[PDB]
């Protein structure tokens, strides 16, 4: 599985360059007689293949290391460290709102399993 | 176990030398066993045949696998929610296939086998992610037609 | 059997609108005030106070807390599907109960 996550990873390098949403370099070699099922949404590769493309724009943004060098994450331990308590504490928030959506559809199993299903009205 | 195929599902009409003959055209079936019960003192719809080569069993596996074998669906294969009259045929995969279109499940099913073969007993458990798929399994689910078997979804532990 | 017991029930008047779609009804409900959605479900009319002859279809009813049941017939054998998490909907912020 090297050899598709290697033209997996060569697709996502090259379509990241575009300058439009349809006018890529992938768009023209799907006419140039290369066959390349991963372009199709259709396919479980294409999820990933989404993200390998998202993570490589996220690699060409002026913080990522083009043009800019990071301080924050590179030169202080207790940024990160903050960083890591405010990632522990959206984990946290978002444990009990998991929590909460599943009391709240417990309640709702419990409401459905006790209301009276034999009053039929056709209006 | 591995050169013996374990075929599910066969009725009253299939005997000893029946399973044999019809797996003959597959492969060269050595031998046919039957597991006879204890209260009834017949087959219970389950057996097994050894063949010479394990080839022949893939084969018969491949090519025998969701047939119509005297009105059963007759499969051979290689030797809170309770799901009852499953065919055979399918696997934890398969299961988890056709249980992903009701609702979500909270992880892979489990099948229960016989002590004896190993391969399919007749019942299954299936865990859902909450009660709404549980009860959209009752509602629909609960007397669908599967694979020429008619199965039985319900609750395994319910609190009055 | 004490969610149950508790449930007031005062039976007032419903307001569905049902719309031949193609590709769905509209219950207005009143503000109950409550996390409980209404729930739907289809039930056959074999079960009834007066058992009525040639019952043989099934009927798609809503039902609330603080509201009565509204139940449509369905002559089809599936054209749809009944289920509460799949294709319902249910906008608090303007009580609207919508079913497809």
């Amino acid at each position: 599985s090297a050899f598709d996550l290697d033209v997996v990873k060569l697709t996502a390098q090259f379509v990241a360059r575009n300058g439009r949403q349809f006018l890529t370099q992938l768009m023209q070699k799907e006419q140039r007689n290369y066959q390349f099922d991963f372009l199709r949404p259709q396919h479980s590769l294409f999820n990933y293949f989404t993200k390998l493309v998202e993570q490589y724009t996220k690699i060409l943004i002026p913080p990522k290391g083009l043009f800019s060098k990071l301080k924050k994450e590179a030169e202080n331990p207790r940024e990160v460290l903050d960083q890591v308590c405010y990632r522990v504490e959206w984990a946290k928030f978002q444990e009990r709102e998991r929590k909460k959506e599943e009391e709240e559809k417990e309640k709702e199993r419990v409401a459905y399993a006790q209301i009276d299903w034999h009053d039929f009205v056709v209006v | 176990q591995d050169a013996t195929v374990y075929v599910g599902g066969l009725d009253e009409k299939v005997s000893e030398p029946l399973l044999w003959e019809l797996f003959l055209q597959a492969g060269p079936v050595v031998n046919t066993h039957m597991p006879k019960d204890r209260v009834t003192g017949q087959h219970q719809g389950y057996g097994f045949v050894e063949f010479l080569s394990e080839e022949d069993a893939d084969y018969a596996i491949k090519i025998m696998n969701m047939i119509k074998l005297y009105g059963k669906p007759i499969r051979v294969n290689k030797a809170n929610i309770f799901i009852g009259n499953l065919d055979p045929e399918i696997d934890e995969k398969l299961l988890y296939d056709t249980f992903s279109a009701f609702g979500v499940i909270l992880q892979t099913p489990k099948i229960m086998r016989d002590p004896d073969t190993g391969n399919s007993k007749g019942y299954a458990f299936i865990n859902f992610a909450s009660f709404d798929a549980s009860d959209a399994a009752i509602e629909a689910m609960n007397g669908q037609y599967l694979c020429n078997r008619p199965i039985t979804v319900s609750y395994a532990f319910k609190k009055d | 059997v004490e969610v149950k017991k508790f449930v007031k029930i005062g039976r007032p008047g419903y307001k569905v609108t049902k719309q031949r779609d193609s590709e769905l009804f509209q219950i207005d409900y009143p503000e109950i005030a409550e996390g409980i959605m209404p729930r739907h479900r289809f039930m056959s009319a074999y079960e009834q106070r007066i058992e009525p002859p040639d019952r043989r279809w099934q009927y798609l009813l809503m039902a609330a807390e603080p509201y009565e049941t509204i139940a449509f017939k369905v002559p089809s054998r599936e054209i749809d599907k009944a289920e509460g998490k799949f294709w319902t909907h249910w906008n608090r912020e303007t009580k609207q109960f919508f079913l497809q």
